[PDB]
DNA sequence: TGCATCAGAGCCCAAAAT
DNA sequence: TATAATGGGAGCCTCTGATGCA
């Protein structure tokens, strides 16, 4: 088939995971002694593919008679090494993180959608201020806390943990 | 032997030699990265009955368009008096071509 | 000289700080075998 | 500011529990709380304190923002914004227009707004961020690997601090450090100070930097390229040439046309084959 | 100027070494790491514009 | 806008402890741990599992997650079951739950009140390859370790014990994370010793030491070769994005050839070799061309044993070796006549 | 550069020149067979030493780099045919 | 609603870079 | 694993567009 069009679209976490051939779990790059890639690190052959054509890492299956085989011992697919230019990995974040293009490109796309100013979106994303998802009947300074309200740290603690003072 | 004519015993081109593009200045061998010879090379090696050498020709040659007369050579090995190289370097050769 | 202001103890020594490049007779430097020149820089004079 | 509720017998709640007026505290239901608050069970004073406070859900960071984005009903928001497009004030209509244009963008495309927040962060293939041994046996590597390493370290540490029940101050610091690290990987210098390698003022080169600019992928490798079968030399006037001619040095021409020359050297008997022909020109 | 910079870095190391170790037995040779100074000068001569 | 400034401001919102306040939190933390031990005994339940349920309820609904060591997934359903099992205890037993809860609470507070200590230690370790905030966070990790191991009975102030653990945590982080090529902590120790040693020798010798001078100073086991090898191992990579020139226009990586992908000439050459090889094999019989193809891996990629090629052609292991040898003999004969395959031997 | 046995840079402005001449095949050669089209450049060399005419070019490798670099930025770049169905320019190698 | 203030966007090519 | 130690550090153009104040 012939390429007539190029589409560009946002990528879901699902799609990013479907691209990925493995999760890079370690900051390691290559072994200081062997110079071979470190398992689960940024250069891992089990994830991004074999360094040498039709040869697994440990060298049990060395030729194209096995293509598609994944060495039980070393975990590497026997294919063309060209795949190390193609196959993507992924990092599974412990907390979601905003993609900065959709934050810092003005007017912010995230900000525009949620009716949040540049300063407000900054304050929530970079942990300067709380935003209320569910007031759960809270009230601060006599007025009820309304959903999507920004609270300072002092305001949130008084609401959430109560107000107290210690006098020497 | 045509290719090696102007190299001394140690592999450095002799002072006074005329060098032209493609000519060897300093001869060098490097150990072949481990590789399995392709079935074509297996068959070729089998046909001619000659063992594939362990080492490859990495020699320094005159680049395109350069060359002249060799006026100086400096050779520095490791473990000889007064000289210590950066880690891993056994020996360094410099060839001055005029 | 290292001094302990409390005790008064004084230990004094001449420490080696490494090397500083020397200028040759013609006003240049030799840095890793190659001759170098430090070019003067024009700029705004301090002041008011 | 808290309420004190004394108890003779066993207490059914425990310290740290959250409580609403009326929740049963101790003594099989006899003593219960009058206020919204956090339960403090005092075994010395034999009293259940309830510190006045709410169960409010308020969060920080991209997790909070991702939530508000997940809960967006874009159809509904289009309806509201169309009504806003009727308001007399130009600015009112203008702001609703810009908002409505982003809403419609997501609506037509089929993109979910929450995808602008990352859970899985992609990792570029290694050959595009290589670790290579140069001539001297030394290693040279792409800046992205250090940016990925910062990211991975902070993420892993975040997983560990979470597993160990660290205070919110520590978990919050890690999270803001985590956001900053993703930011550096994608567009370094975009927000905040550019992250640099130690003992250098040089900003590390991120994905945005690789893509854009005079040195970026588009202008450097895509709209222009270095090419084979090319050469350069000093020019000299050639009065004797016909208008359709140029003087071309033979040594240049032998290289520029070299493969053709190999074929021709085979047709005529100059070499047995192409391999021998190339070796002879070397 | 670069000398002054390397010296300031070396001074940072001195203050940092004046806390750790034994507050009693210390010489100037133990207190001074000259690497920051050497580096500042080496940087100026090789890599300056 | 400044993450360090912000963290310092957050740090400044928890007041420092009085000796009395410090002992109280430390005391409650120790007692809480003893309580968790007792609840394990009474219930026959995992102490770690108990600790996570207690800790889950103190920190609140905000943080609830699976812990790598726990056998059961930790979610509000399971933590309700276990919390309801603890609250199903008799009064004299159920009291340890209250003790444990207050222990975890005090742990949080104790950690929070000492955060400025970590900052004042971490600031001294900048410039070693970890960012200031990174050092603070690893330092904070050591502070957490210290709170769990602290024995308040010894009457030492908390800062004394913490400082050991915080210094330890920062140094481990630097040893673990500072290098693009990661090196084992013990090997980093050896490398650093070699640095100090060389620096001593240069400080006494008025010049950089040789490999041999370093080897004497390092004692027995060290010769010049090992000093060099250790320095070689310790070499850090340099950036591909390293600038060349005083314009911003070029990178170091742009000057590095690619040795992996075959060159057009190499690809061409290998292709011509396959075509000339097939040409020579057509001058044999199909069977003696097939025996060679099966034996050298040109077909299917594997080199078959004589027993396999022989069983496939219906002949004896000796016979297939024979038709292979006459094939190769004919091959050698045709080559001396036509000289076609000679040039590919380089 | 000469020291690296380099090629000449045929830059943005050089491309404009080929465009203004309408030399589409000359330009396409500059962009593929004479540069980063790996399959193409190999095939062109082999054809010339065999006397055949140079083959039709393939996808330039730096476009594949661009796609993967945009995937690293969490953007999905998809080459589509006239029916708006995906076309795989990685030839099955990067998809599970 | 009309006007400063600021953040972020750009600023020739090829050669070379010792 | 234990004297006590508790808040960092560097810094120097023009046009266009959005945003925050009369
Ligand atoms: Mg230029
Ligand atoms: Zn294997």
């Amino acid at each position: 088939k012939e390429v007539r069009k190029v589409r560009i679209a946002l990528a879901s976490p699902e799609k990013i995971r479907s691209w990925s051939y493995g999760e890079v779990e370690k900051p390691e790059t290559i072994n200081y002694r062997t110079l071979k890639p470190e398992r689960d690190g940024l250069f891992d052959e089990r994830i991004f593919g074999p360094i040498k054509d039709y040869e697994c890492a440990c060298g049990k299956y060395k030729r194209q008679r096995f293509e598609g085989k994944v060495c039980e011992r070393c975990g590497v697919e026997v294919t063309k090494s060209i795949v190390r230019r193609y196959r993507m990995g992924h990092i599974e974040l412990a907390t979601p993180a905003a993609h900065i293009w959709f934050v810092k490109d003005v007017p912010s796309k995230i900000g525009t959608l949620l009716d949040l100013s540049a300063t407000e979106l900054e304050q929530v994303l970079y942990f300067s201020k709380y935003i209320v998802l569910d007031p759960k009947g809270a009230i601060l300074n006599g007025v009820p806390v309304e959903k999507r309200q920004l609270l300072t740290d002092e305001e949130y603690r008084e609401l959430r943990y109560g107000k107290q003072e210690t006098y020497p | 032997e045509a290719a090696l004519r102007d190299l001394d015993e140690e592999g450095v081109v002799r002072i006074g030699a005329e060098v032209k593009p493609g000519d060897i200045l300093v001869g060098r061998t490097s150990f072949k990265g481990e590789s399995e010879p392709t079935p074509e090379e297996r068959l070729l090696r089998s046909i001619f009955g000659e063992k594939a050498r362990d080492v490859k020709d990495t020699s320094l040659r005159v680049p395109p368009g350069e060359g002249g007369i060799v006026v100086r050579t400096v050779r520095l090995r490791r473990g000889d008096p007064g000289v210590e190289l950066k880690p891993g370097v056994r020996e360094v050769v410099r060839v001055y071509v005029a | 000289q290292l001094i302990h202001k409390d005790t008064g103890l004084i230990k004094e020594d001449e420490v080696f700080l490494g090397h500083i490049p020397l200028m040759t007779e013609d006003g240049s430097f030799i840095i890793n075998g190659a001759d170098r020149v430090i070019v003067s820089q024009i700029h705004r004079s301090p002041g008011v | 500011k808290a309420r004190v509720y004394p108890f003779e017998d066993d207490v059914e709640v425990s310290t740290g529990d959250r409580v609403a007026p009326g929740d049963v505290l101790a003594d099989g239901g006899k003593v219960k709380s009058d206020v919204y608050g956090r339960v403090e069970v005092d075994l010395v004073r034999n009293v259940v304190r309830v510190v006045e406070s709410y169960d409010i859900d308020a969060r920080m960071g991209a997790e909070a923002i991702q939530q508000l984005l997940k809960e967006l009903d874009l159809e509904a928001l289009e309806k509201e914004l169309l009504e806003e497009m009727k308001h007399p004030s130009r600015a009112r209509r203008a702001k609703a227009r810009k908002r409505l244009e982003v809403v419609r963008a997501f609506l037509d495309s089929g993109n979910r707004p929450e995808w602008m927040i990352l859970e899985a962060v992609p990792v570029l293939p290694p050959d595009l961020r290589p670790m290579v041994q140069v001539d001297g046996g030394r290693f040279a590597t792409s800046d992205l690997n250090d940016l990925y390493r910062r990211l991975i370290n902070r993420n892993n540490r975040l997983k560990k601090l979470l597993a160990q029940g660290a205070p919110e101050i520590i978990i919050r610091n890690e999270k803001r450090m985590l956001q900053e690290a993703v930011d550096a990987l994608l567009d370094n210098g975009r927000r905040g100070a550019p992250v640099t390698n130690p003992g250098s003022d040089r900003p590390l080169r991120s994905l945005t930097d690789i893509l854009s600019g005079k040195q970026g992928r588009f202008r450097q490798n895509l709209l222009g390229k270095r090419v084979d079968y090319s050469g350069r030399s000093v020019i000299v006037v050639g009065p004797q040439l016909k208008l359709h001619q140029c003087g071309l040095p033979k040594r240049m021409a032998l290289e520029l046309f070299k493969p053709f020359l190999l074929k021709k050297m085979e047709e005529k008997g100059i070499a047995p084959n192409v391999k021998a022909a190339r070796r002879m020109l070397e | 100027d670069q000398f002054r910079v390397g010296l300031a870095r070396l001074a940072r190391g001195v203050r940092e070494r004046m806390l750790m170790g034994s507050e009693d037995s210390l010489t100037p040779a133990k207190l001074v790491n000259s690497r920051p100074l050497e580096a500042a000068i080496r940087e100026f001569f090789s890599r300056s514009q | 806008s400044d993450p360090v400034r912000q963290y310092l401001h957050e740090i400044g919102q928890v007041p420092l402890l009085t000796l009395e306040e410090e002992v109280e939190l430390a005391r409650k933390v120790e007692e809480g741990m003893e309580a968790i031990k007792k609840l394990s005994e009474i219930t026959g339940l995992d102490p770690d599992l108990i600790r996570e349920v207690v800790r889950a309820k103190i920190l609140g609904s905000a943080r609830v997650r699976h812990i790598p060591g726990l056998k059961e997934t930790l979610d509000p359903k399971t933590v309700e079951e276990i919390d309801q099992k603890l609250k199903s205890l008799p009064k004299e037993h159920k009291r340890y739950l209250h003790i444990a809860r207050e222990g975890e609470a005090a742990r949080q507070h104790l950690i929070e009140a000492n955060l400025r200590l970590v900052v004042s230690i971490a600031k001294k370790y900048t410039g070693r390859g970890l960012s200031f905030l990174d050092l603070i966070q690893e330092g904070n990790q050591g502070l957490i370790r210290a709170v769990e191991k602290f024995e308040y009975k010894r009457r030492f102030k908390f800062s004394t014990y913490a400082t050991w653990w915080i210094r330890q945590a920062i140094n481990r982080a630097i040893a673990d994370q500072a290098r693009t090529i990661r090196i084992p902590v013990h090997m980093v120790e050896t490398i650093n010793k070699l640095s100090r040693t060389a620096r001593q020798l240069q400080q006494e010798l008025g010049r950089e030491p040789t490999y041999e001078e370093i080897a004497e100073a390092m004692g027995p086991g060290w010769d010049a070769k090992r000093v060099e090898e250790t320095l070689k191992i310790a070499q850090e990579p340099v950036s591909l994005e390293t600038p060349i020139g005083d314009e911003k226009d070029s990178f170091y990586g742009d000057f590095i050839p690619d040795e992996h992908l075959p060159s057009p000439v190499d690809a061409a050459t290998q292709s011509l070799l396959s075509e000339e090889l097939e040409k020579a094999l057509s001058k044999l019989s199909e069977r003696e061309a097939m025996v060679l193809k099966l034996r050298k891996g040109l077909i299917d990629g594997r080199e078959h044993t004589l027993e396999e090629v022989g069983a496939f052609f219906g002949v004896t292991r000796e016979r297939i070796r024979q038709i292979e040898n006459k094939a190769l003999r004919k091959l050698k004969y045709h080559e001396s006549r036509t000289r076609k395959l000679r040039d590919f031997l380089d | 550069g000469k020291a690296q046995f380099g090629g000449q840079r045929f830059g943005e402005m050089e491309v404009w020149a080929l465009e203004a001449y309408g030399a589409a095949h000359t330009l396409q050669e500059m962009l593929t067979l004479k540069s980063d089209d790996i399959e193409g450049r190999n095939a062109a060399y082999e054809a010339i030493i065999k006397g055949e005419d140079v083959p039709e070019p393939s996808v330039p490798e730096s476009f594949r780099v661009l796609v993967k670099e945009l995937q690293a930025l969490a953007l999905d770049v998809q080459t589509l045919d006239e029916k708006d169905n995906p076309v795989d320019i990685f030839e099955g190698l990067a998809s599970k």
